[PDB]
RNA sequence: CAAGCUUGAGUCUCGUAGAGGGGGGUAGAAUUCCAGGUGUAGCGGUGAAAUGCGUAGAGAUCUGGAGGAAUACCGGUGGCGAAGGCGGCCCCCUGGACGAAGACUGACGCUCAGGUGCGAAAGCGUGGGGAGCAAACAGGAUUAGAUACCCUGGUAGUCCACGCCGUAAACGAUGUCGACUUGGAGGUUGUGCCCUUGAGGCGUGGCUUCCGGAGCUAACGCGUUAAGUCGACCGCCUGGGGA
């Protein structure tokens, strides 16, 4: 991403606006599962394992506004 | 028969030979018993990645109901011709004669 | 592939009985209404009744007494590939007597009390309890 | 298609015969054949200059045309003919003038096709055209050396040779040995690769097949007398000496090429 | 996957009034121009085995439809073998 | 949010168009997630199909970088 | 055995979704090499180092070119397929699946020993190719010892065509087909109707996901896609080792 820092505008600002611009793009967050080869088999396993999580979590928050007040 | 929408992006440089080309593929198409479709040129638009050193190519498409032989006959036409840079063919549902988003 | 329409009708009307239905209604048959008149005849069903004609359908009436089911056991005897057939001599007897055993001969089909009073077998059909 | 045997006989048990139902069952072109006569290895001096030659089958020549130079008059082609002084097949070709002549069969080549050459001919295989018009990336065969000399290059049952870049007025090609070399932009070649591509498939099964060809047998240097060979002599089968020609030149591993006047056109040494 | 035309066509063919459209006969009839239609197919696409299950599934429909239609009334049988060139 | 096309009645999507869909890729010409969009299973798929037309004939570059 | 019916089965007509299969092309990132221009004492790697790569210009960057694989985001308990399994895009052939309203033959239906075909990867033969990864193998490191887990190389193989085996925790450890049995919250796909002013509202089929009642089970758990009650068929089980 361009990140061309215009006049009258802090370093600092720069900067900060290069790190979230990188963190959107996620860029940084890629190689740590790009740095090694995963099998099929265990992307799969963590794909459903992840899945299981997701929905249980909201499972759960739906499910949680029935009894324990506090 | 079948339904084109054939598209591609000409040299700029020698972009005076695009009507002629166009002229040449119209009666080849007519000869082959093709309905030819809307036919517009786009300009020469800047291409968003250069395509072998070159960042802007010029743009034509044209709608061709025409059958699969003589398409196949253009697509080898664009193959073997040199001042194309690329062309894209496609297959389309029905006859499309509405104009383009990019004349708008 | 629906082979045996007779074990068909045992199945909704055990299920009926165990869902606590009022009418089950099936499409029928020349024995399922032979059947459904010995139902009726020993009282383990409510009412029977034949609303079709092109294509006739049985729509039996549950019947319940004091939340307990009238039918405890329904069973399918003579299966289509295992035949049972049993003479006078040996005809069954279910629950002593408190259940039936229905037979189907060659004066139609009554009870396995009417067959063994008219002394002639036939084969089992359906044991209700 | 390759044909293998039943083993009704030592000879038969091992042996495989490529054959070709498209070949023509019948006499060659009389006006076209000459005769080719064979030496058996001997000069005009009378020597043995290269050994393992003699004997064979008798053998006449075809006249296959390599330079194509019939420019504009398309051509079609009537069958195809097994030559024995080479591996390939020939297509017989009659042009629209009358005349007949003997062609490099292409892979995709069958009786009743149509070919022409010339710097207006369609780029399909069996078509001839100068390389400066053949686009680039084109696999091509019967390639020129020099405009107009005839055509050396990718001759033999299964070659083909890739045009890779037009720098200029040279060009670079892919020869099938996997060495890269410039060629003139002039020179002609044959679109599409030859014929005969499962030549090399088939199997002698017997000493007589090879007798049939006419290559005689080959001797031993470590079973020859240390007189007649290096590697000769000693009073069993053993050997003390790196492998060399009968001549003293070493055989594997040692370069051979001595040509400086044709450095500048070989791009990169096979590998 | 016959073009409309072509199954328009031996529906007026073979069905009696132009309009059985599946018959055992009009049927068969269908089964045996897809066959023939896919024998060039699958010659040149000798490993087409996913789209080989379907023409099974049409040669197995056609074969109960032809011992059906010959356990009924052989005469229509014998007429709809020799119309289609079957071999049985 | 909600899917625009079917709230509009767009019935197919064409790559020619690129003021209107280039709100659908992100700074660096990654595809914005359904889950982000708020858009169809039925429309995701015909816009990814239209954007990899559109990277094909140089109408939406793949990446900020090419060169 | 004969004569009838469509409710089982199947066909045609209009449409829909899909990484379904086969064949051929093309774009792009990236990795690895080849050559050149800047470029100076380090690079790589690990828990720690070393084998390894460097002043013969290593690592870094740029330019130009060569080659192989798959297609970042889309991407989801999303979709298809009998199973195995399928993911850039385009072109050609083609299988299968689902829906409103219809028309049509008329039990043509289910299962199936023996048989036939398909069938992950690994493996074998021939002909090609080979960028990266990587059995065997070498070296370095750890350990009392390490013929291994940590590292640097690295061949077969993984990539293509034609051939052979029918092997997997080939799993949903749940065979194929038909009917019935409380409910809730979704995903995907089609159609009908109402004023569609906004994915407003009511219905209606196919696939699929999570809870959950009766019931079942030794219990975990199944629970309308049942492991709840039955019907038709095939295959398999009879103590653990031996095997
Ligand atoms: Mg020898
Ligand atoms: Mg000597
Ligand atoms: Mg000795
Ligand atoms: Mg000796
Ligand atoms: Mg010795
Ligand atoms: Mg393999
Ligand atoms: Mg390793
Ligand atoms: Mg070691
Ligand atoms: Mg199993
Ligand atoms: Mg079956
Ligand atoms: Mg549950």
């Amino acid at each position: 991403p361009v990140i061309k820092v215009r006049e009258n505008e802090p370093f600092d600002v720069a900067l900060r606006r290069f790190k979230r611009s990188c963190e959107k793009a996620g860029v940084l967050a890629e190689v740590r599962r790009r740095e090694f080869y995963e099998k099929p088999t265990t992307e799969r396993k963590r794909a459903k394992a992840s899945a299981v999580k997701r929905h249980a979590k909201k499972l759960a928050r739906e499910n949680a506004r029935r009894t324990r007040l506090y | 028969m079948r339904h084109y929408e054939i598209v591609f992006m000409v040299h700029p440089d020698q972009s005076e030979q695009v009507p002629g080309m166009i002229e040449r593929y119209t009666a080849a198409i007519t000869g082959a018993e093709g309905k030819i479709h809307r036919l517009e040129d786009w300009g020469r638009r800047q291409l968003a990645y250069p395509i072998n050193k070159l960042h802007k190519a010029h743009y034509v498409l044209m709608n061709v109901e025409a059958p699969q032989e003589v398409i196949d006959e253009l697509e080898t036409t664009f193959r073997f011709n040199d001042a194309v840079i690329r062309s894209m063919v496609m297959r389309t549902k029905h006859a499309v004669t509405e104009a383009s988003p990019m004349v708008k | 592939s629906m082979q045996d329409p007779i074990a068909d009708m045992l199945t909704r009307i055990r299920n009926g009985q165990a869902a606590n239905k009022a009418a089950v209604t099936m499409p029928s048959s020349k024995l399922k209404v032979a059947i459904a008149n010995v139902l009726k005849e020993e009282g383990f069903i409510e009412d029977f009744k034949v609303e079709g004609d092109t294509k006739p359908e049985l729509e039996l009436t549950l019947k319940y007494f004091q939340g307990k089911a009238v039918v405890e056991s329904i069973q399918r005897v003579s299966r289509p590939g295992l035949r049972i057939y049993k003479r006078k001599d040996e005809l069954p007897k279910v629950m002593a007597g408190l259940g039936i055993a229905v037979v189907s001969t060659s004066k139609g089909v009554m009870t396995d009390r009417a067959a063994r009073q008219a002394g002639l077998g036939g084969e089992i059909i359906c044991y209700v309890a | 298609a390759v044909v293998k045997c039943k083993p009704t006989s030592p000879g038969r048990r091992h042996v495989v015969k490529v054959v070709n139902p498209e070949l023509h069952k019948g006499k060659p072109f009389a006006p076209l054949l000459e005769k080719n006569s064979k030496s058996g290895g001997r000069n005009n001096n009378g020597r043995i200059t290269t050994r393992h030659i003699g004997g064979g089958h008798k053998q006449a020549y075809r006249i296959v045309d390599f330079k194509r130079n019939k420019d504009g008059i398309p051509a079609v082609v009537e069958r195809l003919e097994y030559d024995p002084n080479r591996s390939a097949n020939i297509a017989l070709v009659l042009y629209k003038d009358g005349e007949r002549r003997y062609i490099l069969a292409p892979k995709g080549l069958k009786a009743g096709d149509q070919i022409q050459s010339g710097v207006d001919a369609a780029i399909k295989p069996g078509n001839t055209l100068p390389m400066r018009n053949i686009p680039v990336g084109s696999t091509v065969h019967n390639v020129e050396m020099k405009p107009g000399k005839g055509g050396q290059l990718a001759r033999s049952a299964g070659t083909y040779v890739q045009i890779v870049a037009r720098d200029g007025a040279y060009v670079t090609l892919r020869l099938r040995s996997g060495e890269m070399r410039k060629v003139e932009a002039d020179c002609r070649a044959t679109l599409g690769e030859v014929g005969n591509a499962e030549h090399m498939l088939r199997v002698l099964g017997k000493a007589g097949a090879a007798r049939w060809r006419g290559v005689r047998p080959t001797v031993r240097g470590t079973a020859m007398n240390p007189v007649d060979h290096p590697h000769g002599g000693g009073e069993g089968r053993n050997f003390g000496k790196h492998p060399v020609t009968p001549w003293g030149v070493q055989t594997k591993g040692k370069k051979t090429r001595s040509n400086k006047r044709t450095d500048k056109f070989i791009v990169r040494r096979r590998s | 996957s016959l073009s409309t035309e072509a199954t328009a066509k031996i529906v007026s063919e073979f069905g009696r009034d132009a309009n059985d459209t599946g018959s055992t006969e009009v049927q068969v009839a269908l089964l045996t121009a897809q066959i023939n239609h896919l024998q060039g197919h699958f010659a040149e696409h000798k490993k087409d085995h996913h789209s080989r299950r379907g023409l099974l599934r049409m040669v197995s429909q056609r074969r109960k439809l032809l011992d059906y239609l010959k356990r009924k009334d052989v005469a229509r049988y014998t007429q709809l073998i020799e119309r289609l060139g079957l071999r049985r | 949010k909600f899917c625009r096309f079917t709230a509009e009645g767009v019935q197919e999507i064409d790559y020619k168009d690129i003021a209107t869909l280039k709100n659908y890729i992100t700074e660096s010409g990654k595809i914005v997630p359904s889950r982000i969009t708020g858009t169809r299973a039925k429309y995701q798929r015909q816009l990814a199909r239209a954007i990899k037309r559109a990277r094909y004939l140089s109408l939406l570059p793949y990446t900020d970088r090419h060169q």
